[PDB]
RNA sequence: AAACUCCAUAUAUAUAAUUUUAAUUAUAUAUAAUUUUAUAUUAUUUAAUAUAAAGAAAGGAAUUAAGACAAAUCAUAAUGAUCCUUAUAAUAUGGGUAAUAGACGUGCUAUAAUAAAAUGAUAAUAAAAUUAUAUAAAAUAUAUUUAAUUAUAUUUAAUUAAUAAUAUAAAACAUUUUAAUUUUUAAUAUAUUUUUUUAUUAUAAAUAUGAAUUAUAAUCUGAAAUUCGAUUAUAUGAAAAAAGAAUUGCUAGUAAUACGUAAAUUAGUAUGUUACGGUGAAUAUUCUAACUGUUUCGCACUAAUCACUCAUCACGCGUUGAA
RNA sequence: GGCUACGUAGCUCAGUUGGUAGAGCACAUCACUCAUAAUGAUGGGGUCACAGGUUCGAAUCCCGUCGUAGCCACCA
RNA sequence: AUGACCCACCAAU
RNA sequence: AUUGAAAAAAAUAAUAUAUAUUAUAUAUAUUAAUUAUAAAUUGAAAUAUGUUUAAUUGAAUAUAUUUUAGUAAUAGAUAAAAAUAUGUACAGUAAAAUUGUAAGGAAAACAAUAAUAACUUUCUC
RNA sequence: GAAAGAAUUAAAUUAAUAUAAUGGUAUAACUGUGCGAUAAUUGUAACACAAACGAGUGAAACAAGUACGUAAGUAUGGCA
């Protein structure tokens, strides 16, 4: 009553939120689905699969899913092992000499499901995955910022902490201790415990594991170096591989000048911002992971303005010198180019895939009887393939639940 | 949030515009880069201000011209022509369209505020 | 029972009041008491001496002034008249400030006006 | 109508036993507009204060010299 | 009246060497529907209501009669009569039409979440209209650091029109925000919601709505913005909490639209006028009331019910009664 | 002439046994009407006729003048 | 043209 | 009495304890307290015992135990504001007026408004 | 020469006093205060003053006890 939404049920949040967080799944009917594994992909080809509990754990920490995704329809987020995606695509990753791909596509065509299909590989494939979702959340101008003249890069403490925690929690602890500081590190200390007593912090080279470095507790103007080293340790070493995973990179493929004004009102580039450097450089090749199993998947998504960067960069339009920076950051292009970056234009759904999904969609009764009884089967099938622009997974859902005309 | 520059503010209140609000000598663009020099991450609320930081905040407003200090400057610019032979001075002193608006009808506004020390 | 304003008033009152804020009485031993007396008496004597010194000095100055003014009257009447004027609205200059505990950054100003 | 704090029975201070109100005071350093520091006893707990607007930067007190 | 008429719609022919390119069009023409055919109930020789079946089938505009209101115009013009010709006639400069106690009508912009603002360069999507008393594209400089947007300034490309310009339509759609709202955050940890969760501490009626308004500087046009125009930047941020009795528009591509667009009158300014399109509804016929045409009955009214008419009182003035 | 009650918002009438800054009607402003008038919804005015005085607080009160029906009525 | 005025509405067989 | 630090006593008063005398005395001993009194889930803090740091100190920190904080006026033998008007004892002087002074004004509160001979004490040339 | 005290004179009873009016009041009755809260007690009252009487007014003292005060003491209600 007097307390906001005193009632336990919370819907006051913008519905997109109501869908994101509400613990509504609950009711979802439990379905005994096959498990997503790449080694067993021949058994589950063109079928709806559930992720492993270990996969889900890492995916949740990495935030592999998104609020817009109708993930609330089911007890847990599910996917189809599409063969032009999962199967065929993952093969490129486990086969391409550059392991540097960009999952593009048409909005909704699930360029994100794929990326999450990819963190799925990494969970079982036992690698170390470092997704950096909604980059914007660091180019937004909302989180903290300060300089670091030991690196000439504005750093974003608070933001780094979130990403650092994501990597440590999602990745398998053992799979982490495996990398031992390949050198020395000496930063601050504010661990409530040994804080007012031990002035600074120390990591011995071979008694200290990367898991430890990623568990330090530093004071704001230090977390930055923590990252330099976090990455650097993992980076240089060659024991396990890497998957610098960036979704929505588009935002950073274009909107350079960030949001944070510096100290002369002048705008701060997205490259003078530490995470920008951590983000682009690796993409470029200015930073190399030893392990040849180094993997890099960057992927543009729909919620984001478009511009000449990607298209030109990837070679889909000759360089037009006379354009405008607001739509062609010449640099971002160069970086990609000098990095040999490749594209997996995510293909839409085939008719039978549609059926498939719609079949699973029937199970949990996540449909509407206007078409369950009163329609044969082929009827509807052909229909959604149609009312879905011939292949936008989301449209199918948009056209099978949300729209009660 | 506290007694910042005396008439302070409240938490949750992003500082950028907050300054444009309470303060009269500063607003909009002025308040924007005012934070920029003090370098506070934008979209930052009052509660987060590290008291010492407010100190800088205060000094900053001292640097430029803020508070009713300028209210007077205009008051004088008004009195100026007013003191000379100035249609305005009449319009301003009588409480009538100083912008030569609708004296005949819509003029209550002028009568309401337009006056010797206008900004009251 | 009481409002927040009433509470704050009570707190304010307490700040001023001697209720449960004051220590025990300063008791002394007889030897200590004597020592204290000797300290105080000596101090008082010293203060008296200082007062007399200052007072004596002032008296001496006054006598010197008197001696001067008589001489001036004897010699040059106009000069005497000029000296002996009503200094009713005489104001000490605002530069002659009350000496602080520690000195400023710039000790002395060599330029003025 | 009249807002008041209603009095309790007063505590009898006996003749001779009345003690002088020695309030708790800290030695406080005031640095004025210029670097001239001055010690003053003060009831508020702050060992050091530095002042912005004083007599030492006001034109009335020295005519010759957000 | 209807019909022909104009826009608009279906088809068909002719034209366009498909570089004026929109052939999904533009017109000139022709036909077309004021729809028709058939059965079944009713009725009485053949109409209505349902059903099917054939077709694309559906609207708007213009035209508002006679008369009356002695309605409006003698300031569009014109003219009778009457009034002045050294002034009620003509010219220049300045002023006025912009004045303001109150009152009215009409708009505009408003009062925030079944709603407002940034942003969207493979430029989502239009019609109508303008441009030899000209529109004025790209850029170029500044406001301002990048760039974009927005507003001015420099130079005039092309087009005098199915060629080029005004002008990338905007709303919708997506993402991001958003006071009150403690619905927030930010410091921790917490974790199979990660753009999120949870435990703890903190976060004391006009707002980040509203732009009336007030200063200063700057820019347009023209000799000239002072009474008196427009624009912007920096400042200012009143009133306004959906508004009493009462009352207005609208029945379908209409209303509604925080949807834009154009023109005419401009040296110059639209919150107005006249046109264009985008999205696009509920509600309904059954009562009273009002206005009209058809009719009943009544009617003492007839410049006609805003008619007409009656007695007292009050005013002034005759005649004739009682006493 | 001391000597009983009355001196109100434009009009009338308030209030009572204090716990006070009412009523309609007229008036101004809307609306309703073809235009009035009713009707309807909105604002206007008390020095609750003057002095001084009291309980915490008198329109009220005490305390009497400038004001309203007045006061003659042991005559042989 | 003569030609300053108009006044009343209440609820059923 | 017990620890710190590094023979005894001797006024005055007070308390403690005693005892002399149809004398409120003395004797020894020591110098308490001196603004307080229930009732506080939470505030604060002290001690004792539980984990890491150099047996072991400090830190954190947990449980008991308590202590604090119930916040409140007079601090003056008060002195012409309001409070009790009988007794006693001690002590002091009012009002008016005028020059003033944030609001403050005729009318708030507040400050200042006679005279020092002599006398004593202390310093002092 | 100075301080400090003790004060002294003047002035005042116009303030004030439980309340009218007068009389008294700073030697203070008036005011502040500590204590107390008793004498706002109990028997005999001489003797006056006033006075027709009945009444009334002051009151030494004797005795019993209470209070405050180092003490002198004062107190049998209030300045009258």
């Amino acid at each position: 009553s007097s307390a906001k939404r005193v009632t336990p049920g919370s819907l006051y949040k913008n519905w997109t939120n109501t869908t994101h967080t509400a613990q509504l799944q609950q009711t979802a009917v439990p379905l005994a689905l096959p498990i997503f594994n790449f080694d067993d992909i021949s058994k589950t080809l063109n079928k709806v699969v559930s992720y492993s509990n270990k996969q889900y754990k890492s995916l949740h920490h990495l935030g592999s899913f998104k609020k817009s995704q109708f993930n609330e329809l089911f007890q847990k987020p599910v996917c189809l092992v599409r063969e032009d995606a999962t199967n065929s695509f993952l093969k490129k990753l486990v086969s391409h000499p550059v392991k540097k791909f960009i999952i593009t596509g048409e909005p909704g065509v699930g360029k994100t499901v794929l990326l999450s299909q990819a963190h799925a590989y990494a969970v079982d494939s036992k690698q170390i995955i470092i997704n950096i979702s909604y980059p914007e959340l660091f180019l937004n101008g909302r989180n903290d910022f300060s300089y670091d003249d030991d690196l000439k890069l504005f750093i974003q403490p608070m933001y780094l902490k979130k990403l650092i925690r994501k990597i440590l929690k999602a990745n398998d602890p053992a799979l982490l201790k495996s990398i031992e500081l390949s050198k020395d590190y000496k930063f601050s200390n504010a661990n409530p415990k040994n804080a007012s007593v031990k002035p600074f912090v120390t990591l011995n080279k071979t008694k200290n594991t990367v898991l430890d470095l990623l568990s330090v507790m530093t004071h704001p103007h230090n977390r930055g170096k923590l990252m330099k080293a976090i990455i650097d340790e993992l980076s240089v070493q060659s024991k396990v591989p890497i998957m610098f995973t960036v979704d929505n990179f588009s935002k950073v493929l274009t909107t350079a000048y960030s949001a944070y004004r510096n100290t002369e009102n002048k705008q701060i580039y997205s490259l003078d911002l530490q995470m920008g450097k951590l983000m682009m450089d690796i993409i470029s090749g200015e930073t190399k992971f030893a392990n040849g199993e180094s993997s890099t998947i960057l992927a543009i998504s729909g919620v984001d303005r478009t511009n000449k960067t990607l298209p030109v960069a990837l070679g889909k339009i000759p360089v037009d010198p006379y354009v405008t920076r607001y739509h062609y950051e010449p640099k971002f292009v160069e970086l990609l180019q000098k990095g040999n970056v490749t594209e997996f234009e995510v293909p839409k759904l085939n008719k039978q895939e549609v059926n498939e999904l719609i079949d699973y969609y029937k199970q949990s009764n996540v449909l509407l009887d206007k078409d369950i009884t009163g329609k044969k089967w082929e009827n509807l099938i052909d229909e959604k393939y149609f009312l879905s622009g011939n292949g936008n997974p989301r449209e199918l859902l948009k056209s099978l639940v949300l729209s009660h005309r | 949030v506290v007694h910042i520059l005396g008439k302070g503010f409240k938490g949750k209140e992003v500082i950028k515009i907050a300054l444009a609000s309470k303060f009269y000598g500063i607003g909009k663009t002025t308040a924007e880069k005012i934070c920029s020099k003090l370098g506070f991450y934008p979209w930052m609320r009052m509660h987060q201000l590290s008291e010492p930081q407010i100190m800088s905040i205060a000094s900053e407003l001292s640097t430029m011209t803020i508070e009713g200090d300028a209210r007077a400057i205009v008051k004088d610019n008004i009195a100026l022509k007013r003191k000379i032979g100035s249609y305005s001075g009449m319009r301003h002193t009588l409480h009538l369209p100083v912008r030569g608006q609708h004296t005949r009808n819509n003029a209550k506004t002028a009568r309401k505020l337009n006056k010797i020390d206008r900004r009251g | 029972s009481l409002s927040p304003l009433a509470q704050r008033v009570v707190t304010q009152l307490s700040v001023m009041s001697a209720s449960r804020k004051q220590p025990k009485l300063l008791k002394l031993a007889r030897e200590d008491l004597i020592k204290h007396q000797t300290i105080e008496k000596c101090w008082s004597i010293y203060q008296q001496q200082q007062r007399e010194r200052r007072n004596l000095q002032l008296e001496l100055q006054y006598k010197s002034i008197e001696r001067s003014m008589n001489l001036l009257q004897e010699l040059s009447p106009r000069l005497f008249e000029a000296a002996n004027a009503s200094e009713k609205g005489k104001r000490f200059p605002m530069e002659m400030k009350v000496p602080t505990d520690f000195p400023p950054n710039t000790l002395w100003h060599y330029n003025f006006r | 109508t009249r807002i008041t704090l209603p009095r309790r029975p007063a505590k009898k201070i006996q003749l001779g036993k009345s003690r002088p109100a020695i309030y708790h005071q800290f030695n406080v350093k005031m640095e004025l507009s210029d670097g001239s520091v001055v010690i003053r006893r003060s009831q508020y707990p702050k060992g050091e204060i530095r002042l912005i607007q004083d007599q030492r930067n006001n034109p009335l007190w020295n005519p010759s010299r957000g």
